[PDB]
RNA sequence: GCUUGAGUCUCGUAGAGGGGGGUAGAAUUCCAGGUGUAGCGGUGAAAUGCGUAGAGAUCUGGAGGAAUACCGGUGGCGAAGGCGGCCCCCUGGACGAAGACUGACGCUCAGGUGCGAAAGCGUGGGGAGCAAACAGGAUUAGAUACCCUGGUAGUCCACGCCGUAAACGAUGUCGACUUGGAGGUUGUGCCCUUGAGGCGUGGCUUCCGGAGCUAACGCGUUAAGUCGACCGCCUGGGGAGUAC
RNA sequence: AAGGAGGUAUUCAUGUU
């Protein structure tokens, strides 16, 4: 994230830029990952819960929408 | 036969020198009875990122049709000169024979 | 493995013609150099177990072939045994 | 690896009819055509047939009475693992005769009640209820 | 959506061709993914190693620090 | 004898399959300097520790070790263990298209042989980070722990040994039959490719579900359904996977 | 960190920037 502040642009506009940039590139969820070492297992493990949660509330959405709870 | 493409990188300051390095490598080539399909002197080209505090590389491309043995004491000669600051050699399916994006 | 003109050469000399390509023979013969041809290999990289399985696998192929035609046609099982040079 | 065929052949029948399959296919062999034939004059199947100069393959065209399936259980006795063979005494009664078992005498292939009669004994292929 | 590669008969994406691996890096220098551009799998494998290459060449940047 | 099971040949396709050798960048640490000054580090809060011999911070140069962000995916490969930067060399397996060839050459397998995470052991290197043991500081009624500051074996490499794991799908291998749906990945054929389309046909793979099965939970064409072949095991809990 | 909207997520051109 390297930010330009443009000329006439005031310095809340480019602060603003310059926060959507750093949130767009993910650096601090970066830093938060690698704060600590996590074992493979512990990361494997953590990955097939998030995709059957996710497939879970994806098929669950799927589901509501062929039956009315009306 | 292999078809091996060449890319090399050599310092901005022995541009002088690339035209022999070209002839050169294609004689020992076309001696050990490999073919010289393409052979693209890019130039000076800004580098990405700075190598060896070096900035603007020569760069030169060439997809070559020739044996192991003279490929590999080929990039010997890469590993041992002191003017080419990068090299790759890629093995490929077919030879290319098109021009290249660099000068499309 | 085995190269194109290294097939062509082995089918011409064990089989009966050009088109013979499935004869026990010809499976053995083309078993053998490929075996032979792996031994440098295993000499070097001595490590290489995933390869040496598929080692295994051609050694036990060719023992099965060499079995039924041993089994089916004495005659030939002996010249061809002789010619490739194998043991038993 | 394919080992039983006899047995393929009675697992076929058994699974088109809970599928209420109007007919099925198998390889033919001449043991399974005679099987087909005692099926049929004893009425457990609706109609057999050969098809094939080379591959012949046998369809059996099945029966059902009421919505349900005629053969009610069918299952192989002399198996690859245990052969079992009978003297003309001690063949079986299916279901008290209200089904038959298919045994193979020296004769060729018939159900029980007709080895009984012709004072026969043999291989007891499958029974059939 | 819309994998680019596909309708334009794409058989092997090139490291030399910088304009297109351009479209598929992001500011930062890292990959973009398959999901956000809609790319097939196999030509986003494709493009993985070819922008390693171009990297490994020095045509793209590894990240924006750098240089 | 035959060709349908099993194999061989032809052309391709995808792949973190394996072994060896190079190479790149980011980062950690250390060293040498330049600038610079009173803190740095840590915790819930502190202290031990580092720093006026100039630390921490910033810039440049160098050394070395280990691991490969993004791509990355209930994606792929492998018999399982497992495999993740890029390039080269050697090499194993799988799948598809059309055709030819051999002619049952097949399946399972006691004993036997081979491979087998991590820890561990022997010899020899290497050692940046992490870190059993250990040392110190805290918390606590106590704290031989959780937390903090350091830190040795070890993790890495070469060659041998070891032979075990919740080594798990807690589901032995092979073959045939039995309604469907939505997808993923990898091949291939046809039609108007009108433009990423439509219609087929093979491989592997995730979810839902019918009949059926099941004690139930649930499995459900990748079965735990209906059968065939061979192999391994079970016989109340404990003592005990212990003693000899 | 909190709140709203859309979706299983983008086509929405390029241009501009
Ligand atoms: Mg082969
Ligand atoms: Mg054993
Ligand atoms: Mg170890
Ligand atoms: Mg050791
Ligand atoms: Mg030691
Ligand atoms: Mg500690
Ligand atoms: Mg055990
Ligand atoms: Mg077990
Ligand atoms: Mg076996
Ligand atoms: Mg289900
Ligand atoms: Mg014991």
């Amino acid at each position: 994230p390297v930010i330009k502040v443009r000329e006439n642009e005031p310095f809340d506009v480019a602060l603003r830029r310059f926060k959507r940039s750093c949130e767009k590139a993910g650096v601090l969820a970066e830093v938060r990952r690698r704060e600590f070492y996590e074992k493979p297992t512990t990361e494997r493990k953590r990955a097939k819960a998030s995709a059957v949660k996710r497939h879970a509330k994806k098929l669950a959405r799927e589901n509501a929408r062929r039956t009315r709870l009306y | 036969m292999r078809h091996y493409e060449i890319v090399f990188m050599v310092h901005p300051d022995q541009s002088e020198q690339v035209p022999g390095m070209i002839e050169r490598y294609t004689a020992a080539i076309t001696g050990a009875e490999g073919k010289i399909h393409r052979l693209e002197d890019w130039g000076r080209r800004q580098l990405a990122y700075p190598i060896n505090k070096l900035h603007k590389a020569h760069y030169v491309l060439m997809n070559v049709e020739a044996p192991q043995e003279v490929i590999d004491e080929l990039e010997t000669t890469f590993r041992f000169n002191d003017a080419v600051i990068r090299s790759m050699v890629m093995r490929t399916k077919h030879a290319v024979t098109e021009a290249s994006p660099m000068v499309k | 493995s085995l190269s194109t003109e290294a097939t062509a050469k082995i089918v011409s000399e064990f089989g009966r013609d050009a088109n013979d390509t499935g004869s026990t023979e010809v499976q053995v013969a083309l078993l053998t150099a490929q075996i032979n041809h792996l031994q440098g290999h295993f000499a070097e990289h001595k490590k290489d177990h995933h390869s040496r399985r598929g080692l295994l696998r051609m050694v036990s192929q060719r023992r099965k072939l060499l079995d039924y035609l041993k089994r089916k046609d004495v005659a030939r099982y002996t010249q061809l045994i002789e010619r490739l040079g194998l043991r038993r | 690896s394919m080992q039983d065929p006899i047995a393929d052949m009675l697992t076929r029948i058994r699974n088109g009819q809970a599928a209420n399959k109007a007919a099925v296919t198998m390889p033919s062999s001449k043991l399974k055509v005679a099987i087909a034939n005692v099926l049929k004059e004893e009425g457990f199947i609706e109609d057999f047939k050969v098809e094939g100069d080379t591959k012949p393959e046998l369809e059996l065209t099945l029966k059902y009475f009421q919505g349900k399936a005629v053969v009610e259980s069918i299952q192989r006795v002399s198996r690859p693992g245990l052969r079992i063979y009978k003297r003309k005494d001690e063949l079986p009664k299916v279901m008290a005769g209200l089904g038959i078992a298919v045994v193979s005498t020296s004769k060729g292939v018939m159900t029980d009640r007709a080895a009984r009669q012709a004072g026969l004994g043999g291989e007891i292929i499958c029974y059939v209820a | 959506k819309f994998c680019r590669f596909t309708a334009e008969g794409v058989q092997e994406i090139d490291y030399k061709d910088i304009a297109t691996l351009k479209n598929y890096i992001t500011e930062s220098g890292k990959i973009v993914p398959s999901r956000i551009t809609g790319t097939r799998a196999k030509y986003q494998r494709q493009l993985a190693r070819a922008i390693k290459r171009a990297r490994y060449l020095s045509l793209l940047p590894y990240t924006d620090r750098h240089q």
